[PDB]
């Protein structure tokens, strides 16, 4: 989402979260 | 007698002495001697190389004993005796140790290295003794010496004579490759040497010793003839390269110094003379090219290097080329080059002295080191502290040592600035380190927090702003280094602590991101409240609200990323189920 | 972060297998088809359970920490835990 | 047939020398 | 279907961290497979193939960080068989501003010419580094203003900063600990050139670093290691990087520049010192290089040993600096040294006089490197600022060079020799070169020249024994 | 001939184990004691039967050549062939 408020473990967790959301849609 | 009696004498006088001055004087000598005395009680145990080093050690120690002035000077008649008994204790030791070998045909490097330890002890110790007494201690006007060493001078030269000649004997039997003629000559060499175990000096046998060495050289003269044929062939095989040909003549030199072989090789020596004469024409063209083509200190270094090259060429020629007639023309023409080089070196050193001494009043080169020169400056345009200064100070220390190493005396004005420049250079290198720390810590904040740190950065930079208003003393500069280190530590401590509270709030935000919200909502809200009060404990550490706004804006975005996701899956949980 | 690290491994010299597995024996990440991903996940889960059992029969006071498995066609590599494990596969070296 | 044990040990020592040197060397479990 | 256990297993930050760690382990195993397998042949020529040999490989300058930086260092490990380490200037212009403020080190394999295996970046000008005395863990470095600094080649790949340069991804490893943090003023007040791994005979780990000033003041350090550290960083010991493993602790002070001086003065009279090397047979024996043409001798915990100074063959002083030392790695107590005069010496530790000395070879110019080949025990490589390289071989001849190469039109800035297999292990005397034009360029020697015949190490003891 | 190779393998850096076992399931001598040798030879033989199946179960046209187990105490190495398999144990490094 936002480039000013970056933080790797949080942002990258949100990438895992989005992969769970997409896995749920696939499943 | 033996050196231990001197040390015992200073032990007695230091304890007993009928006035405090005598006790202290004797103790002062007793301590200097005590270093060498411990080694002299041990002398028979020592290995030869430690005895070689002991010559240098005692050279210094006894030169201090003689020269020190804070008490009545050391007794001269006893000094002569002391030097003689040291020579006696060395002689006894050298005789005992060198006597111990199977002094025929042992594996030569051992025999050579033991022989060289003895020879060099004697050569040095004779050289050193007349240097210390006759040069140094005559020239010491606080207490001039009265003489030139009798045991050392005579017996040291005897030891040189025998040990060199025995070194030559062993090296000669080494030069011989295997054939039946070696067996015949080697047995013939041993036989006249028998009974004449030579390390024990005896002047009643010295004539018989000389006579025996004449028999040895007679047997060897047919051997020298045979050796020279193979040696001259090898020296002709390498003949195209002057570099390699010279290096062959350097290593063979004690074999070549045998006067018979010197005459056998004579055309190879005459062609070496021609080669090295032409090399000196090349060196003269090279030196002319250095006049055609700091730059002056590099010139001084190169012409000193060329004096040492021609001096070597002349010293190599002094044994090797002399006894040729042609060598006289080489010797004078090489001496001319050496003298022209000495002249040009002095010209360049005096001209360098003009460059530096005219620089003592003019800041354009950088030598007038002063408080208006910016050691420290801040790039707020970079986020960095920077530290740089006149390269001329590094060039000053480099050139002032280098000339002193070649052989010059530095003018006292140049010495006194170079003292200060040494201290200044040391501390400028520490200020680089501390600034290179303050540059590195900038990377180690995370972006959103950085306004909280603004106060710590400005405090560290306030130490620049008050100080600019310190070369003035190395003490003050050491304190300035310590002040910047203290402030850099204060910042680094504050940053590292705050970065852990930030990482802690990351942990709580991922712990909340982990949770399907609907069935956990009250526990999720409690964890968000715990996070908000956690942030408030950071505010409790001191900070004013404005910095906390920048940080809490970033945090509100982080928790929004988590909440927004858990909402999106909470909506699909109506579609999918 | 983690996806880029799996992409980093996917790109290496002679490498292609990446499978992340749960202690129910079922996979969670892949650069491979789900049927083959599950063949490797189920087989490695059986094999980890016998490996940990074997280490505890060898020495009950010890425990398992890594497994590596080299075959004429490829080498398989396994990083176990109580809840989770990683499988990777590479050409020989 | 001890020569088969010796031939096995020639093949296996060539690998095992390489692999034990690697496992001696490696950072992989620091 | 997707199961209810998938959500806690994929989501958990501990299980995310388990993929960070497990893939960090996987990455280094795949690198180490490339270190086991790979060949020299990946490039055959891009460059002038030089007089020594037939074949060449470049360390490609098209990597944009290297595209405008000149080179000057090369360092090698004896015990890590195949790591080459290179060092790079600032660009005057034209790349990423973050890197432009910084100096670059690159750590390479002779069999990985595609790029650096790791890239390290630094807050100072560098000119010393050495790789670990065992198990290749760390790179140690010394700098133009006395920082002693350490890189850990293991640390994830993402605690350190990174950039995607053009299409491709690179990371620029900030150093894991620096001396600069230390609060009490005990670090080097000087420029450095020695950074020596003192091999061992104070917990978790132990081996030693010895680093040396131009000034003649020595420090010795131990390497000591946290079990794990908070990602926010150490809060007690500030000199460490965020999350770092390794720190250096200080345990010596030797005033070498005062102590063995040929003294006439206090402030420039003290000897400038140019090196340390520690004897591989026994790390308690070290020798030191000087601007006075002496090589000085020393021991660590005992007070006195002899001979005290290795001398020139000529009497008095022969004042031209010594500019490199090396001990034959085969472990005889013998070493090569050579002056900025062009003069060379070869010594045995048990004699103050050279067992050989030479002068006449490199046209009296500055020699700027002397090294003993780790492949042939007798064979030594010398290099001059006239861009000449020469091999000498003490079993063949000691008159001068056995072979000579003059490079042109490129000048030579740096040259280094490659590491130590056994000959049946495929020993490999490769030279790494750098041009004033700034490319790094590897030339491999013919295996007949590089690999020894029978008993050459003993045959060299027999030379020193017959002489 | 053979026992000299056993001393060569015993000599290795940080190592203290050797066991050879035959394809019929019988151990050869060790630098370890007979109780330990029985326990290791039998347990690892069962584990290698599962291992060689597992690689063949991934591909029947493949076969297995080396194995590693790392554990909290130490690392263990395994190397099988037609008539014999080897166990080696290496202390932490």
């Amino acid at each position: 989402r936002d480039p000013q408020y970056a933080e790797n473990e949080v942002d990258e967790m949100r990438i895992q979260k989005d992969l769970e959301l997409e896995q749920y849609k696939r499943s | 007698l033996t050196p231990s009696d001197e040390f015992q004498f200073w032990i007695e006088q230091a304890h007993r002495g009928n006035k405090q001055i005598s006790k202290e004087r004797a103790n002062y000598f007793k301590e200097l001697f005590e270093t060498i005395a411990r080694e002299f009680y041990n002398l028979d145990s020592l290995s030869l190389l430690e005895v070689v080093d002991l010559v240098e050690t005692t050279q210094d120690v006894v030169d201090d004993v003689w020269r020190q002035t804070e008490h009545d000077h050391y007794p001269e008649s006893r000094m002569l005796h002391l030097l003689d008994i040291i020579g006696g204790s060395f002689g006894r030791f050298v005789q005992k140790k060198l006597g111990t070998l199977n002094l025929w045909e042992d594996p030569y490097y051992l025999v050579k290295e033991s022989l060289k330890a003895g020879i060099s002890i004697c050569e040095q110790w004779v050289i050193v003794c007349n240097h210390l007494t006759g040069q140094v201690w005559q020239r010491y006007v606080p207490h001039p010496w009265k003489n030139e060493p009798e045991t050392l001078d005579k017996l040291g030269k005897r030891l040189e004579e025998v040990l060199a000649i025995r070194t030559i004997h062993e090296k000669f039997l080494y030069f011989l490759p295997a054939s039946e003629e070696k067996i015949i000559c080697l047995t013939r060499v041993f036989e006249p040497f028998t009974g004449l175990n030579p390390v024990q000096y005896n002047p009643y046998t010295e004539p018989l010793w000389k006579a025996a060495v004449s028999q040895y050289e007679k047997i060897i003269a047919p051997a020298e003839q045979k050796i020279a044929g193979k040696l001259k062939n090898y020296i002709s095989e390498i003949q195209d390269s002057p570099q390699q040909l010279l290096q062959a003549f350097l290593k063979y030199k004690e074999l070549v110094k045998r006067p018979t072989i010197s005459k056998e090789l004579m055309l190879e020596r005459e062609t070496l003379l021609a080669r090295l004469v032409d090399s000196i024409k090349d060196f003269r063209l090279d030196f002319e090219n250095r006049c055609r083509g700091s730059e002056v200190v590099n010139s001084i270094v190169w012409v000193r290097q060329l004096e040492l090259k021609v001096d070597d060429t002349i010293k190599i020629a002094e044994a090797l080329l002399s006894d040729l007639p042609g060598f006289r023309c080489f010797h004078q023409s090489a001496k001319d080059l050496l003298d022209q080089l000495k002249l040009y070196e002095q010209e360049q050193f005096d001209d360098w002295s003009r460059d530096i001494q005219s620089g003592l009043s003019d800041s354009r080169s950088g030598l007038c080191i002063e408080a208006s020169s910016r050691i420290m400056e801040l790039d707020s345009n970079d986020g960095l502290l920077k530290v740089h200064y006149s390269d001329r100070l590094v060039i000053l220390l480099r050139e002032v040592r280098q000339l002193s190493a070649l052989g010059f005396v530095i003018p006292a004005k140049i010495q006194q600035v170079a003292n200060i420049a040494q201290k200044f250079c040391k501390q400028a290198i520490i200020l680089k380190q501390v600034a290179h720390f303050y540059n590195s810590i900038d990377q180690q904040m995370i972006q959103s927090q950085r306004p909280m740190m603004l106060q710590s950065a400005l405090a560290f930079e306030q130490i620049i702003k008050n100080s600019k208003a310190t070369w003035d003393n190395p003490k003050e500069l050491e304190g300035y280094i310590q002040k910047l280190q203290n402030a850099a530590e204060r910042l680094a401590t504050e940053n590292r602590k705050l970065r852990k509270w930030h990482t802690t709030f990351c942990e709580k935000v991922v712990v909340l991101m982990n949770i399907d919200l609907l069935r956990q909502q009250q526990r999720w809200k409690d964890g968000l409240q715990e996070l908000r009060t956690g942030l408030a404990t950071v505010e409790a550490q001191g900070f004013q609200a404005s910095d906390m706004h920048a940080w809490k804006q970033h945090w509100n975005h982080q928790l929004y990323k988590a909440l927004e996701h858990q909402y999106q899956m909470g909506l699909e949980a109506l579609n999918e189920n | 972060e983690v996806e880029e690290t799996l992409k980093r491994l996917q790109s290496q010299k002679g490498v292609q297998g990446i499978i992340v597995v749960n202690t129910e024996g079922i996979p969670i990440k892949s650069t491979m088809d789900n049927p083959t991903t599950t063949q490797y996940a189920s087989l490695m889960h059986s094999f980890i359970l016998k490996a940990r059992s074997t280490v505890r029969d060898i020495d009950p006071q010890n425990d398992l920490t890594f497994l590596r498995i080299r075959s004429k066609k490829n080498e398989i590599m396994v990083a176990p835990d109580k809840d989770y494990f990683l499988i990777v596969i590479q050409n020989p070296t | 047939d001890i020569p088969r044990l010796a031939a096995f040990l020639r093949r296996v020592e060539a690998m095992v020398i390489r692999e034990l040197n690697k496992n001696w060397q490696s950072h992989a479990f620091d | 279907t997707s199961d209810a256990v998938v959500m806690p297993k994929i989501d958990t930050p501990r299980l995310c961290s388990f993929l960070r760690a497990a893939c960090q382990v996987m990455a280094v195993l795949l690198e180490e497979d490339r270190l086991a397998a790979e060949p020299s042949w990946n490039l055959r020529a891009q460059d002038r193939a030089l007089y020594f040999s037939d074949s060449s490989s470049q360390l490609n300058t098209s990597l944009p960080f290297l595209q405008n930086r000149k080179v000057s260092s090369l360092h090698t490990s004896r015990v890590q068989r195949q790591m080459v380490v290179s060092v790079h200037d600032l660009p005057e212009k034209s790349f990423v501003p973050l890197l432009d403020s910084k100096y670059v080190l690159c750590v390479w394999d002779i069999w990985q010419p595609s790029g650096p295996q790791k890239v390290l970046i630094c807050e100072s000008q560098v000119t010393c580094c050495c790789l670990s005395p065992l198990k290749a863990f760390l790179l140690f470095a010394g700098t133009a203003h006395g920082s002693v600094v350490v890189w850990d080649l293991r640390e994830d790949s993402r605690l350190h900063y990174s950039v995607t340069l053009s299409d491709g991804f690179w990371t620029f490893r900030t150093a894991t600990f620096s001396t600069d943090g230390i609060l009490t003023s005990v670090n080097h007040r000087s420029p450095l050139q020695a950074v020596e791994p003192i091999s061992t005979s104070m917990s978790g780990l132990s081996f030693h670093i010895a680093s040396l000033d131009e000034s003649g003041v020595l420090n010795v350090w131990v390497v000591v290691e946290l079990p794990k550290a908070d990602i926010a960083g150490s809060i007690s010991d500030l000199g460490l990087m965020p999350g770092g493993r390794v720190k250096l602790v200080h345990s010596a002070l030797i005033q070498l520049g005062d102590s063995l001086s040929h003294k006439g003065n206090e402030f420039w009279g003290t000897t400038q010192t140019l090196n340390v090397k520690f004897l591989p047979s026994d790390p308690n024996h070290f020798i030191i290089g000087t601007d006075m043409g002496l090589i000085s001798h020393g021991t660590r915990q005992d007070l006195r040993v002899a001979p005290k100074l290795f001398k020139p063959q000529q009497h008095g002083i022969r004042p031209v600096k010594v500019n490199v030392i090396d001990f034959s790695p085969f472990g005889e107590p013998i070493f090569l040294a050579g002056c900025s005069d062009g003069s060379i010496r070869l010594h045995q530790l048990s004699s103050a006089f050279p067992l050989l000395q030479w002068d006449s070879s490199t046209d009296s110019h500055a020699v700027t490197g002397l090294q003993w080949s780790p492949t042939r025990p007798a064979v030594f490589l010398v290099q001059d600022d006239t861009s000449n390289i020469y091999i000498w071989d003490l079993l063949q001849s000691d008159l001068g060079p056995v072979a000579k190469q003059q490079v042109s039109p490129n000048r030579l800035v740096a040259m280094a020799a490659v590491g130590e297999p056994e000959k049946a292990g495929g020993s490999f005397l490769a030279l790494v070169l750098a041009r004033a034009s700034g490319s790094i360029d590897i030339q491999h020697l013919k295996r007949r020249w590089a690999a020894p015949e029978v008993d050459e190490c003993n045959r060299l003891r027999l030379l020193l024994q017959e002489a």
